[PDB]
């Protein structure tokens, strides 16, 4: 966006003033808005030194005249030239600017408007910048944040220290990663991306998205009318242990709630008969097994039943020792067939199995598998979309990075999730989300897709739960699937 | 109002 | 269809001119029922140089003075007389007549009416033919079909290398076979049919019917209110085995929420427990196998076991192994009681078993089954209807072809159903048609009767599912089994 | 209409047979609109030799299969080549005729389509015609006239010598006058006009039209932002005496309610101030008299009064005596505006002045009126719109012939109203349309459009009363014209 | 409309 | 009914 | 739509 920003001015020729009102008035717009008329409300806009300070004296000079009282606090020490070029403006029109503030200057104002720091953030915000914000964040007022709340790296999400807790943020021309990311992405409060010019194409080519209803709703495979279950596809799930005998029922039934035509589960037995008893369209097929657990025992019946499906999930419920880690690898190396790898055939996966297949594979680790996965904490990997990005290009798949905002990429193109909410903080919710990505996958559409629609039907179907979320459980959201597919349409 | 009068 | 119209000319007296205004008022009628008026439009009608054309030009001459514009494209070399009358009338009236288009002609015009080949349609469309159809399709105009759309084979429903895709298709007297069965059903949009004056005796006489509501609504078995559940009969359904246990469960309350009064499974054990932990209102009795398939050593108990029932269904998740190969054939050539034959039962069918039962039988193939049953390939066998009858006849069965159209027939009487949904393209929906069937022949309907009724009941259900219908499960659909009932009276 | 006919027929080259097709079957869509599901209805079809004999036996062919019964009774001797062709496909269809009836054979039946005589009527009805007719007609049961029930003049609406009550007559191509014109319009019934495929340019050639909402719809004169009174008018009003005070202010708030910018009243005081004490908008002019009549020696300020007018009203409520006389036809003689001349301005106009004048007139007679005027009896004059022609060419005006349906011609062009109910059957209703004709010619309508818009109008507006129609008045006619104008756009 | 007029 | 079934 | 993406 930086290069989007440069290229726009310098090339296409669009004056740099132009850009700054043009982010100003949206802010404005947008505040109208969310708060009505805006004629009874006291503004305080704080602005620093940058281009950010100089949107917000945009904001403050077209308010002037038309509401109850702007302020403007200049925080900085020096301003840009276009800072400065709008803060001359405001002060043409009349406008009150102050350099110092006392902790009791909220009191007189209704609405903040954060202009202090957007994209141009650098380091650890400190003194009068700090005590500023904390100030605000304390005062219980209407805090609309100019691009980014101050205080997130709008690259990253984190809080360099302290930042604005904002009830809505207006950004430029796309949203940044800041957003999307926690925790930046709470501090944002509402999102609205505006439009202040930039050639359309410039914005379409950003590389890293979030994804839409537009973008899930097109992917979505067709259902001509004669058709019949092999036009769906066929997903084998091998999962579940004596340990582990749920996890099985939910990965397959979440292929079968996204269309799936048919879907065979290979679990020890006597666990396999508990899908059957739960769901009877599930085929369960049981494996015999010395101690409970696959083992290479199982590798060549697994193949077998391999052979007549269009996709392999591997990992749900699997347990985690070495018979297990064997198996999986052994299992992994020999099958072509896309591959949906999650859960414990992660946990024992040798990665070096990865690179040889030929066929595709998807992986869907939470933040602590994805830590075990490439020998780093789970701090280091938790919403690290370059590092998922390395990983997918390195092994030659698609990565499924899951989080309150899910991360899906193969290497190359980055799709950022922000569906669902705390209801799938809670055991079983992955195990369906692998079936949905397995059950897309034998549908037809290409692992990275199949993953862009699961992650998102997953956490939409969670949102559409009736009652409190914290209540929601795995059994309930596969209920809830065909209703979000419905509402996408 | 802050954009248009009728 | 032919021979109907035929006898209404030379033996009734109808003027085949009088039939023909009949056709082209109906269509004409039909559009406004289904665009509103019609007379800011402009259409723009497509004709051959045969009755279908002929029926073009009524359409045309009536049109005029009344919309905004009409042209006719003339695209045949030669007429028919009733068309040569009505082209004349057509230019008495003041109509234009082209006989070359620009691809760029369907710019000025917002509605085609297809009067280019109807029933008489023979070989291949090519050549100008062809590529007015291409244009036509890549228009996004409303497009109306008379009689059949242009391209579409109305005794088979196939596309006859191109063929015209139609908003709404006007048909005369009767349904054609070709927009039951797809392709062509899917090419014929919205059907109507227009009575153009035939005798009804005429129309009433046709052998090959479509499953209506009122039928089905008039079968459905009285439930007098001094009854038990003896009044409404006894299925014994014969299926399972350690590979798919869940069948059972599916086809046992398939008969029961159709109003069965008493359903016994027989499943290997422990498999049987499965059924009575979903459904406890079921009896499943548990079979003693040595692997867990049946076998000739559970003959003896399956007919013990059939002799207190009015109707056995066989097959689902049977496995097909030798051993249940011969268990099949000895129980089926023993067994004196209507027999649903299904699934894995039809894949080890000795059909000689078939002709030596002195008892009744329904077959519920889908097309690989039936391909493999009388040894052909999917494609020869899938909408063979013929086939179908043939194999009826010489079998002494009925035969329910499944597919989005499904085929009843007995040899004699052939019925198609047009209900349900891609829902059911996903496993089990077809082990719950078979508990249906077999359900309603022990309340007393006819094997071709229980089959009629079965198959539009079931393709109903799915379409009473509330979400998506690519999320519908069997046991979904087993649960709006009632519903579609209750709708039906 | 018979020429009409006879040219689709002759030189655009549609069978006879096919319009007697079409022709039937607007029949059974009408009656399925009237009716409902015509499945559960039993249908006498009563057949006269002719052609409407003919339609006859196209509608019960028709209805063959389709209904609980049909029956023809043929009521002719012999049959025309149509009717005689088409009650052989009735018989070949498998209908059954008779040809002789019993008072009785009304109870086994809930229709009679009175197919027995369209225009073909010539002479009273007597013989079995009439008392089939007169059986009919006592019956009770639901009728359906097929073109013009049987028994109507459909060039006149006379009843010869008796005649069928229909609930509903379908008509072809365009009503007839015998539809229009009462008695016959009372036994019409609800009256379809159904297209049977006659050249659109025949049946817009027709010159005798019935007054229809869209027609009055595009005559209404626009009223343009920019404006004021002057846009809209002047009219004079030269009205009452001291008998009737009251004609005046009725025709000149008529003349404001249309839209008319100013209206000046001339009367007789005191009575003038009658008119202002009701509705001061109005202006009311004294004119001094010497018994309380307009005389010649007012002639002279009327004139001067009619020089800033562009309309002139004269004659409600004057008196006839030969005061009035002398002054109303010496005023005629010398006024040179538009003149619309009613009630007593007519009982003493002098024709030959009609004839003289150079400026427009339009003449409001009542049959009492109109009778006077011709020296003809009421009987002679009442509907008779071909001596309403006459009298319009012959005088060059346009003459407005009051009734239930009213008469408005030029002389070429001769337009029936059809709006109004018997709550205009009141003193006063008459000197409201004066002035609504008077304003519409002020505002820039030719006196035949005026005319037109003013007669429908004050129709609808009655028709808009709220409560009992024999309970409205004048005054609140005059209150229901806004509202009338409203509804027409 | 096409087939009736009222 | 009389002229379309559906 | 011209102005705000949600
Ligand atoms: N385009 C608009 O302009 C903005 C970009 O403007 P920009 O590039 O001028 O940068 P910016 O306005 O986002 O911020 C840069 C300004 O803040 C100061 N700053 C950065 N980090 C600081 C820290 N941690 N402590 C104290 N001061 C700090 C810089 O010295 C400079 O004055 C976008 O966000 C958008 O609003
Ligand atoms: O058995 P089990 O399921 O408890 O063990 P597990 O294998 O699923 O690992 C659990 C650990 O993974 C990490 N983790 C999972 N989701 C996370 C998230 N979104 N953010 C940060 N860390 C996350 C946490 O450190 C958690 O304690
Ligand atoms: N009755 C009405 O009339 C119709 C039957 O009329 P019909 O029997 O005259 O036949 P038709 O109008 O359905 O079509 C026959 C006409 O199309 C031509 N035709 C057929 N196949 C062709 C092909 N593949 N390529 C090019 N031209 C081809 C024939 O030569 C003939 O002119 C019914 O559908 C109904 O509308
Ligand atoms: O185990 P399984 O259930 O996969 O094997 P199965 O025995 O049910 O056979 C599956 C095959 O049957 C055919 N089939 C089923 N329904 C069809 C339809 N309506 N149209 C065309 N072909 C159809 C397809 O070729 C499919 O691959
Ligand atoms: N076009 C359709 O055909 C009709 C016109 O047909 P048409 O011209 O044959 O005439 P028609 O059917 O209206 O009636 C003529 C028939 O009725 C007989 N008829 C006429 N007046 C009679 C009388 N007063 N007493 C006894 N019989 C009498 C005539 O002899 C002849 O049989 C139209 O109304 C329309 O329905
Ligand atoms: O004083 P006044 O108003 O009683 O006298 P008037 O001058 O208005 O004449 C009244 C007579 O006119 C005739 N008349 C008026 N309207 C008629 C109608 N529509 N149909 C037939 N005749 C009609 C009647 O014969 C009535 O008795
Ligand atoms: N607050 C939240 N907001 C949105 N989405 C969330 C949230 N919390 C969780 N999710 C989503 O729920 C799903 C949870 O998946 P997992 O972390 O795999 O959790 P779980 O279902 O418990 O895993 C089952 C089992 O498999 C193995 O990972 C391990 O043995 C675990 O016990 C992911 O899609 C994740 O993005
Ligand atoms: N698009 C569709 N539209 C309408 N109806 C459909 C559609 N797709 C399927 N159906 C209906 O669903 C039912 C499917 O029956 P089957 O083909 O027998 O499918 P299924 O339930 O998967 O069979 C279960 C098992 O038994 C054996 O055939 C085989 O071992 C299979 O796995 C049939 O009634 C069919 O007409
Ligand atoms: N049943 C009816 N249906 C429809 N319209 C009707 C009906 N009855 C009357 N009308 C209409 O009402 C109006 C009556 O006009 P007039 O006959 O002139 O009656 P009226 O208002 O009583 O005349 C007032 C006075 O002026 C002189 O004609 C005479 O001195 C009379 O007393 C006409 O437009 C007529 O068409
Ligand atoms: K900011
Ligand atoms: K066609
Ligand atoms: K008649
Ligand atoms: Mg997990
Ligand atoms: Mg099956
Ligand atoms: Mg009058």
């Amino acid at each position: 966006m930086k290069e989007i920003d440069e290229l726009t001015i310098k090339e296409y020729g669009v004056d740099s003033r132009i850009l700054m009102e043009r982010a100003g008035i949206s802010v404005v717009l947008a505040m109208e808005e969310e708060l009505g008329n805006l004629s009874d409300y006291r503004f305080l806009v704080l602005c620093g030194g940058g281009n950010n300070g100089g949107d917000g004296f945009v904001v403050a000079r077209n308010l002037l005249g038309v509401v109850k009282d702007v302020l403007v606090v200049f925080l900085g020490k020096k301003k840009t030239p276009d800072c400065e070029y709008n803060y001359g403006l405001y002060k043409k029109f009349g406008g009150k600017v102050v350099e110092q503030f006392e902790p009791s200057i909220l009191n007189e104002f209704d609405v903040v408007v954060d202009a202090i720091f957007g994209t141009g953030l650098r380091g650890e915000i400190t003194g009068e910048y700090a005590e500023i914000i904390n100030l605000v964040n304390k005062s219980g007022k209407v805090v609309v944040s100019v691009d980014v709340p101050s205080g997130i790296d709008s690259n990253t999400g984190k809080v360099l220290r302290t930042a604005v807790k904002a009830d809505l943020t207006v950004t430029f021309g796309v949203p940044k990663i800041g957003h999307i990311l926690f925790p930046g992405r709470d501090l944002t409060g509402k999102l609205k991306v505006a439009n202040i010019g930039h050639p359309v194409h410039l914005i379409n080519s950003i590389n890293r998205y979030v994804i839409t209803r537009e973008m899930v709703r097109s992917l979505l495979p067709e259902r001509p009318r004669d058709s019949h279950k092999g036009t769906y596809g066929k997903v084998l799930i091998i999962a579940g242990s004596r340990l582990y005998s749920g996890a099985p029922v939910l990965s397959g039934m979440g292929s079968l709630k996204v269309g799936t035509g048919l879907v065979k589960l290979a679990v020890p037995f006597p666990q396999n008969l508990i899908a059957t008893s739960r769901f009877p369209e599930l085929i369960s097929v049981p494996i015999d097994t010395e101690k409970g657990f696959f083992s290479l025992q199982n590798l060549q019946e697994c193949l077998e039943l391999s052979k007549d499906v269009d996709v392999v999930a591997i990992g749900p419920g699997l347990g985690n020792n070495e018979h297990v880690r064997e198996f999986v690898n052994e299992f992994l190396k020999t099958l072509e067939k896309p591959a949906v790898i999650d859960a414990d055939a992660i946990n024992v996966l040798d990665t070096s199995v990865l690179k040889e297949r030929k066929s595709p594979a998807v992986l869907t680790p939470h933040p602590g598998e994805m830590a075990r996965l490439v020998k780093k904490t789970v701090g280091d990997v938790k919403y690290n979309y370059e590092l998922a990005e390395e990983f997918a290009k390195e092994n030659d798949c698609v990565l499924v990075l899951k989080s309150a905002t899910t991360i899906v990429t193969d290497g190359e193109k980055t799709l950022f999730n922000i569906t669902g909410n705390t209801g799938l903080s809670k055991g079983g919710s992955g195990d369906v989300l692998t079936g949905m990505i397995a059950g897309f996958i034998a549908q037809g559409l290409s692992p990275l897709e199949a993953s862009t629609v699961s992650v998102y039907l997953h956490g939409f179907a969670a949102e559409l739960f009736e009652q409190d979320e914290r209540g929601l459980t795995a059994s309930e959201l596969l209920r809830l699937i065909p209703e979000a597919i419905r509402r996408l349409k | 109002a802050w954009l248009f009068e009728a």
